[PDB]
């Protein structure tokens, strides 16, 4: 929770707006909130023990999902540690063998063994994160779609832009039995209906959202329980199919789980070829934060670094147009006189022999094709020769060197404003902390005790946890501009100390 | 209670009830209101 | 004192002492400390070249093998990715420290049904190995710096 | 320098209006007061 909140408070500073800041908080407070009935409920302690069984490996498998991950990356590092002593030979141990060449003997055991157990342990750690990360995933996205619904009439009033693909795939969950199925709110197509209904409707909401409005009066007038058996039979018969479909759907765009599932893919082509193991090292980069945040600084400005790259390609381009209208001569890359070779008799190969020699030689294209001197054209070549080394090999890789530095300074700019943020300034009320101090550690005890957003927090599930016939005034006024969205009983520019300054002094 | 029912027409008139401030001829800061007509509104968030 | 005596033992251990100049300047100290202040990110810098020269090291030993030798008798060839483990050390050692990449070092392509396959691999080794990771390394420093 | 041109242009912006230069801090005494200043009492485009 203290990580989620970190990244959280990173986001709403850097990126997100004053405007939107208290709904991006309460909406963080609603998924923390979710997230602790996750951990609750993986915390440690024939269909019913099966029954039993199974819960409790899936609840191991959520607990220790990191553990699983590290593993995971501690095997793959094994694998390749193994495969570095692989050999070549044309003999058994005109094809070729690839074969293990150590003297213990034990490798090749073990490297089967290992293999195994990171195919296990890759599977492993897909169940663990569709046990324990996907479900704030389909709450997130239950979340979003009931809002849209109810205060936006996405479907009702307006619809997706056609090319929105999430509200297009959305429009699948909307009739589901079990729409609201992570998301608290088991009332949002009541609330649609009623605010929707009269201009829209009510027949055609109740199509939309698959609701029966006949038993929508008998469920409030009576109860029904039923008690269905376990039995497989009885489980097929209740799956909402469509929903499933959607439900997949939202898991297989989800990043990670994509990752996890191409770790899995790659695993088992390790059993096909054990050089397919070598892919996993590169989970190294998810894995150690600090080899991400270096990362992060190739990233920031990739699609820059992909137009330079470009940019460098039509450069040479042009120099290989130049070449070969003008100094096809001098690309005799024979030392044979009956057999030359020439790179620049033919577009194609004068462009390709410009861009994979001429760009990694130290000194250009000069370096690589013939010495000019005593030639007709020797200036117009020696002009070729520098301007190629002062806009490709001095000026180009310059321009990607100084990106990557300028997003190493982007980043620690972006830390360090984050940081100054938090420490000058309320979260809540945005109150400077010059104002405060006023007062001996005045930012502090405000922070800490008086406008705390641990304690919003706190209040928000104390408000939730609490009986509504037992909320005083401020409670229920609390609670009534929580459930309309109402983010107006937050403190902002205004505080207790403000409000009765001359009596406080 | 006037306001609250004029609430409809203070909502249909919202996208065309400019308003600024300006320092007028008695020194001090006046709110000045006006129509910003549709077209107007239109070309101004015309993306160029 | 223990350099010192070992200087005793042989006069070249005395050499050591030079390494005070950065306890001993302050100047010196002061831009040590733009090496040593991101210490942390450089070595893990380190640690993903040799992933990635690594990952260069297994598709070569797959796939491009005959352009490996670096001998110039016919009769005796010295084939550096034969192993894993040659292929793995000619690379880190030869590859990294060229101007140009590892493809300065291997056996021209030129018509060769690989051709493209090869100039790609030569490519990006050139763009990811010398061309970033060391950018990466000196961005390190300057950040430092500032 | 052209990162800090494009940061300092934003910071501007958001720090202070641009028609009377009165800082966001003097506003933000009223909740979300520099917001409403800025798109209803001192819009540039209705001074356009
Ligand atoms: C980021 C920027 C990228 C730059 C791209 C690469 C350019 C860099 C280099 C310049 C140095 C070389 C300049 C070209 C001199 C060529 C030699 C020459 O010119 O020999 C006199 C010619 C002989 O003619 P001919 O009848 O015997 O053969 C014509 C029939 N054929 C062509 C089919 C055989 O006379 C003529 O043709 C008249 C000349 C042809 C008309 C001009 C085309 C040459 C233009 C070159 C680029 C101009 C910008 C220069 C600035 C430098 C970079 C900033
Ligand atoms: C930071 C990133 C680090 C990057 C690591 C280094 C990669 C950079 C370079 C790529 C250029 C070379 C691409 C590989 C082409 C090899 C030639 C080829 O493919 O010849 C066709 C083969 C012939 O098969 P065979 O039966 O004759 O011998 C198979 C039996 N054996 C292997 C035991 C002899 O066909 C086949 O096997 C099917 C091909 C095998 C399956 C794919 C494995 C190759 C993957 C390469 C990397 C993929 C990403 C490319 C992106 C570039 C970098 C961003
Ligand atoms: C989005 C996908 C790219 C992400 C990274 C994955 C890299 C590999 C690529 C692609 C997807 C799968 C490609 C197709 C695989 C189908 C299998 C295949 O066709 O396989 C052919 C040969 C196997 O030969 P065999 O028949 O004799 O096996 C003995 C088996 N028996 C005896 C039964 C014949 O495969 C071999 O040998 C060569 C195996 C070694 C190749 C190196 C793999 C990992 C190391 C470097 C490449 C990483 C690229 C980095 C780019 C990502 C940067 C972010
Ligand atoms: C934490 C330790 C590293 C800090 C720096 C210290 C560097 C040296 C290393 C390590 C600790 C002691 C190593 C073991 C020494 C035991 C003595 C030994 O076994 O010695 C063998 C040979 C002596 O031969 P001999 O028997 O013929 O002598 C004639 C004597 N009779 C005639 C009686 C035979 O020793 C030689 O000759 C070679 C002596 C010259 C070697 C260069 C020493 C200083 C210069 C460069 C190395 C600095 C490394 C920088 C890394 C730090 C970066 C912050
Ligand atoms: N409304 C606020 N509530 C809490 N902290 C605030 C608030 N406004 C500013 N801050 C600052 O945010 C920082 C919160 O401290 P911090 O995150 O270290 O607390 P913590 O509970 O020990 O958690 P962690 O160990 O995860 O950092 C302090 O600098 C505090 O001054
Ligand atoms: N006098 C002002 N008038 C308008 N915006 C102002 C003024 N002073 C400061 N600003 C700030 O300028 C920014 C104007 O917002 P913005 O340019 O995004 O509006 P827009 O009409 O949606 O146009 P666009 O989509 O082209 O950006 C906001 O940050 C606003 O706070
Ligand atoms: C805002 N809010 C919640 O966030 C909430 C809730 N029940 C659970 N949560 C998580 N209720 C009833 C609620 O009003
Ligand atoms: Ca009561
Ligand atoms: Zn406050
Ligand atoms: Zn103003």
């Amino acid at each position: 929770v203290k990580e989620s909140k970190r990244q959280f408070i990173f986001d709403v500073v850097n990126e997100g707006g004053e405007s939107e800041k208290m709904e991006m908080f309460v909406s963080f407070c609603e998924d923390t909130i979710f997230e602790m009935q996750i951990a609750a409920q993986i915390s440690e302690p024939f269909w019913g023990e099966l029954e039993v069984q199974r819960v409790k490996f899936l609840n191991y498998l959520s607990r220790n999902f990191y553990t699983l991950r590290f593993l995971a990356l501690f095997l793959a590092f094994a694998i390749n540690f193994i495969l570095l002593f692989y050999k070549v030979s044309d003999s058994p141990p005109n094809m070729v063998y690839y074969f293990l060449e150590e003297s213990t003997g034990y490798m090749e055991p073990a490297l089967r063994c290992l293999s195994l157990l990171h195919t296990l342990v890759a599977f492993l750690c897909i169940i663990g994160y569709n046990c324990l990360k996907v479900p704030l995933v389909i709450f997130k996205r239950e979340k979003e779609l009931a809002r849209k619904l109810e205060f936006d009439g996405l479907y009702i009033t307006e619809q997706p832009e056609d090319d929105d693909v999430k509200g297009q795939w959305d429009r699948l969950v909307l009739n589901t039995p079990s729409f609201p199925s992570n998301y608290w709110d088991k009332f949002v197509k009541r609330k649609v209906l009623d605010k929707h209904g009269d201009i829209f409707g009510r027949e055609r909401i109740a199509e939309l959202l698959g609701m029966d409005l006949a038993s929508l009066e008998i469920t409030a007038h009576n109860e029904r329980k039923p008690d269905p058996p376990p039995g497989l039979l009885t489980w097929i018969m209740s799956i909402d199919v469509k929903y499933q479909i959607w439900k997949f759907g939202v898991i297989f765009t989800d990043n990670s789980f994509l990752y996890l599932g191409w770790y899995m893919v790659m695993s088992l082509l390790g059993h096909y070829n054990n050089f397919f193991f070598a892919a996993h090292l590169l989970d190294i980069a998810m894995g150690v934060k600090t080899l991400r945040t270096i990362l992060s600084s190739v990233t920031h400005n990739g699609k820059q670094l992909v137009m330079t790259v470009g940019l460098l390609a039509v450069v040479v381009y042009l120099y290989t147009v130049v070449a070969f209208n003008f100094f096809r001569k001098f690309y005799n890359k024979s030392e044979d006189e009956d057999e030359p070779d020439m790179k620049c008799d033919d577009m194609m190969t004068c462009y390709l022999f410009h861009m994979y020699v001429g760009v990694r030689a130290g000194g250009g294209i000069g370096d690589e094709i013939e010495d000019p001197a005593g030639d007709e054209y020797e200036l117009y070549r020696v002009v070729f020769d520098i301007t190629f080394f002062f806009f490709v090999i001095v000026i180009l890789l310059a321009i990607i060197q100084g990106l990557i530095i300028d997003a190493f300074g982007e980043l620690r700019d972006q830390q360090e404003q984050v940081k100054e943020d938090m420490e000058t300034k309320c979260f809540i009320c945005g109150i400077g902390s010059d104002y405060f101090d006023t007062t001996p550690h005045g930012f502090e005890t405000h922070t800490l005790e008086e406008h705390n957003l641990a304690n919003y927090m706190f209040f928000l599930m104390y408000l939730i946890n609490k009986d509504e016939t037992e909320h005083t005034g401020q409670e229920s006024y609390v609670w009534k501009m929580y459930q309309e969205r109402c983010w107006d009983f937050f403190p902002a520019g205004d505080c207790f100390r403000k409000q009765y300054e001359d009596q406080l002094s | 209670n006037f306001l609250e029912l004029a609430e409809s027409i203070l909502e249909y008139f919202r996208p065309y009830l400019g308003r600024i401030e300006i320092m007028g001829a008695s020194r001090r800061i006046e709110r000045i209101y006006f129509e910003i007509s549709e077209t107007n509104r239109a070309q101004w968030e015309m993306p160029q």
